[PDB]
């Protein structure tokens, strides 16, 4: 987990900018524009004579919008990495009938990934 | 509990006190705001009571050779718009006060749906089951004869209509008698009454007129978020449970048009029983079953309901039977959130109080139960026009629509250098049916939908203006009173 | 088309990370947050509960979320490039009355672009 | 504002890419998927008899979608910077009871920031 | 059976001491979940929507609430809910009468011959 985020820290220093600094508000305005679009569309159809149909974010969504920091993008990317790598381990385990031997599934996955870099690079 | 005459006067006095100050503002006479209030309160004192009441006592001769004197009455509530309109009842329970009440209701009902007719009402004191068909004809024709010479029937004075124990058969005898005796020299003699058969000058789409009016009455509020939000329901008719009380003419077409839009009828109850099925009841199956045996008791695809049909757990309740069915007793036990009054005054004023407290939408009768009266106005115009609607325009409009679609086809085929038939522009499945099956019924039904929709906006507007909430009845009476007042005020 | 994606490969090697590697889940969780926000905003207004008004992505949008790859981004960016470039070709073909001579309109635009870099540089 | 955007111009030259060149069409298509997802789900809940329920972007949203350019991202990031930096000045002016002395609050804000980078660097 | 006042606090105090609520039924419907129902989440759902139907953490149960397979059954509603005709179909071994007179004497006879412990109302509902 920390190694994955260490990779993200290396990229942040290469990008010379934190994650979301260029896009946090651009996506915040887009989210409020989508909900306001559904609100005015529903008021046009079912509220032609008075009354509003407010489309507001949920408690978890409003927290993600009001408290949007680079930490939220990092941890979301970490969960993405831990989810995809878990399925890669599960696929190798069922491939070689390893059962609960996840370590051998992981080392086979790692050895195969490292080998393809060496092999496709060529030695000669 | 109380007599219906006590109700309509209470509805009038409540709406007159609210609209009073707005009448004085928009009144632009050459008086101060003190004398203008005297005119407003003075005109309201004229509208409230009926202007004319004709008590009758004519004789008929039975088939057995006996003699019998028949008693009948007819009241003309308002003459601010001629002619007068109203039904004729053939019941034993008919009284003068009950006639003057329903006559006043017709005035305010006509004003809601913007029908330029004064309210009227008639009723003879007989039981049609005790008289033969030939005896009923003599009673009807003689009644028409007596109303004619006293100025209580005619194309420009008073146009009667069917009601309880009265159908299109009686309207034929009414129009035939007037067109052969007093109104023989009248070119519009057959416009003296409505509800006639098609052969005698009736209009198409009349049988399902009141049933379609209650559908568009619910639909205009079922699709408004502000009213459905106060209740616990989402807009639309899909998966909406509704109960019909009284499988008569209105109740039959009410469930058919609601079932067409996705609503499920879970129970239908009449005077001799009530069926129930939470998985829906087919209107066509129940209609054919009601015709065969004269009763809905014993329906195969339903189960008997041993309980009050008005207290069934549902969403929409449609009273379409007798009067004063929702009183202070059973109203606190009603499970419905929308009450569509398919009859004339089926909810007591005391039940209206707790219905507003329980947050239950009650669509009023003077608006929702005006579908038949709207096309009765259309039938009166049809007899004045002496031609069916669309007789001279159906083929002209159909050829114009096919010209419009062909113009798009040829213009696009020429734009892209394609020969004829490459880009066919044909009407949709819905448009093709509206074109091939075009009839007078189609125009009067669309005209009825226009009237019910436009009247719904006028009710929603003034209810939102006076913060009446779910008190649709008061907002309706305020609209009718204000309309009748402007005709009186701007005349002198 | 390959030249456009080859430009993205050069940028990918400069970024030292795959496209979408740090935003796939963040964008997916927001897509579900927007749909649920509409669902909870309607169930609250009309007094419903649970999943009475389910708001799920379309079958096409589901395929977009399910299996989002770097391939999806570079193909969307390639479509954005081929589209905007097509408008630039139609614009000067109309301006210079070139009609169906799209090749001339393309060379006129390229020459103008290369010229502007030289002229504004000194 | 100019200084903040000059930071974005410096980053853009490092990225060798304009802002949005890789994601403009991806965002545009995903937003049209979200609105269609709410439409396809609501029309399924309210039936087809009541008519279609068209869900389209607002006038401002439609203008933001059709005119998507780098300037929009730059001006949004500028507004984000001016907004966040305002909260820092208000917080410091309130913590030190400066009232309307936003200038002094802005200097302690900056001095505290430059000091922290100097201090933890050793 | 019956999430009124007795059933609410009976479920709250049983779940606190290790027991697990499987099904809760009323005159409106019946919810079911084989791995436990939270009393606090059910109390807030009943207080909010006025009923228990549509609980997010409990699937509906269209069968009889008294015949749910469990260890303890708590009638907390109306009189004579357990009846000679439905007594041989109950599955719980302990019937906690959280209401006054919820079992007919003929159902008491079947519960006795089936070795089913019924704690009477004049002690439990006191
Ligand atoms: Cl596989
Ligand atoms: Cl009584
Ligand atoms: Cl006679
Ligand atoms: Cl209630
Ligand atoms: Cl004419
Ligand atoms: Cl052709
Ligand atoms: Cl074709
Ligand atoms: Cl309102
Ligand atoms: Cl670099
Ligand atoms: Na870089
Ligand atoms: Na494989
Ligand atoms: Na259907
Ligand atoms: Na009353
Ligand atoms: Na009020
Ligand atoms: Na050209
Ligand atoms: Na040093």
């Amino acid at each position: 987990g920390g190694v994955t985020v260490s990779y993200f820290e290396w990229l942040k220093n290469l990008n010379h900018v934190s994650y979301g600094r260029l896009t946090f508000k651009y996506e915040r305005d887009s989210n409020y524009h989508l909900l306001l679009s559904v609100q005015e569309s529903l008021e046009r159809k079912f509220g032609k004579h008075g009354g509003t149909i407010p489309i507001v974010p949920t408690a978890e969504f409003q927290d993600s919008i009001s408290g949007a920091s680079e930490k939220d993008i990092v941890h979301s990317a970490l969960a993405y990495t831990m989810e995809r790598s878990a399925r890669q381990i599960m696929h190798t385990a069922m491939k070689y009938n390893l059962g609960l031997d996840l370590r051998t599934a992981a080392y086979v996955n790692a050895i195969e990934k490292v080998f393809k870099v060496y092999s496709e690079a060529g030695v000669t | 509990d109380p007599n219906f005459f006590k109700m309509v006067e209470g509805f009038f006095d409540r709406g007159a006190s609210i609209v009073e100050d707005k009448l004085v503002k928009d009144l632009r006479t050459q008086e101060s705001e003190e004398q203008k209030r005297n005119r407003v309160r003075g005109i309201l004192r004229i509208i409230k009571p009926c202007n004319h009441v004709l008590s009758l006592s004519f004789p008929i001769r039975r088939d057995d050779g006996s003699w019998e004197v028949i008693e009948g009455y007819r009241a003309q509530h308002s003459q601010h718009r001629t002619p007068c309109k109203g039904g004729i009842r053939y019941s034993t329970d008919v009284s003068v006060d009950e006639v003057k009440a329903l006559a006043s209701l017709m005035t305010y009902k006509c004003a809601v749906v913007d029908v330029p007719f004064g309210g009227a009402k008639a009723g003879v004191k007989i039981n049609p089951k005790n008289y033969t068909e030939n005896e009923l004809e003599k009673i009807t024709r003689r009644f028409t004869m007596e109303l004619a010479k006293k100025g209580f029937i005619g194309p420009g004075v008073d146009v009667p209509a069917p009601d309880m124990n009265t159908g299109e058969r009686e309207m034929s005898w009414i129009a035939d008698t007037y067109a052969s005796t007093i109104g023989h020299y009248d070119i519009n003699a057959h416009a003296c009454v409505t509800g006639k058969p098609i052969s005698q000058g009736g209009i198409h789409g009349r049988i399902s007129a009141t049933g379609r009016g209650v559908f568009h009455g619910i639909e205009n509020f079922i699709n408004e978020a502000s009213y459905m939000s106060i209740l616990g329901m989402t807009p639309g008719f899909r998966d909406k449970t509704f109960v019909v009380q009284g499988f008569g003419n209105v109740g039959l077409h009410s469930m058919r048009y609601l079932h067409r839009f996705g609503a499920k009828c879970i129970a239908v109850g009449e005077s001799d029983g009530s069926i129930w099925n939470p998985d829906g009841i087919d209107p066509k199956e129940l209609e054919d079953f009601k015709l065969q045996h004269g009763s809905i008791l014993g329906f195969p695809k339903a189960k008997p309901y041993e309980g009050s049909i008005l207290e069934v757990d549902c969403d929409i309740l449609i009273p379409a039977a007798t009067e004063k069915q929702l009183t202070k007793s059973n109203a606190p036990r009603v499970k419905a959130k929308i009450i569509a009054e398919g009859a004339n005054g089926p909810t007591t004023p005391e039940a209206d109080k707790i219905f507003l407290e329980r947050n239950i939408l009650v669509i009023p009768d003077l608006y929702l139960n005006a579908g038949g009266v709207t096309v009765s106005y259309f039938e009166w115009l049809k007899n004045l026009n002496h031609v069916s609607y669309g007789r001279l325009t159906f083929k002209y409009e159909r050829d114009s629509n096919y010209h419009l679609l062909l113009s798009v086809q040829e213009s696009l085929e020429r734009k892209f250098g394609k020969h004829g038939g490459t880009i066919p522009i044909v009407p949709t499945a819905e448009f093709q049916d509206s074109i091939s099956g075009a009839s007078e019924k189609d125009i009067v039904h669309s005209a009825l939908a226009y009237t019910m929709e436009r009247s719904a906006r006028q009710i929603m507007h003034t209810a939102m203006k006076y913060n009446l909430g779910l008190d649709l009845r008061t907002a309706a009476y305020v609209n009718a009173i204000e309309k009748v007042f402007k005709v009186y005020s701007e005349a002198g």
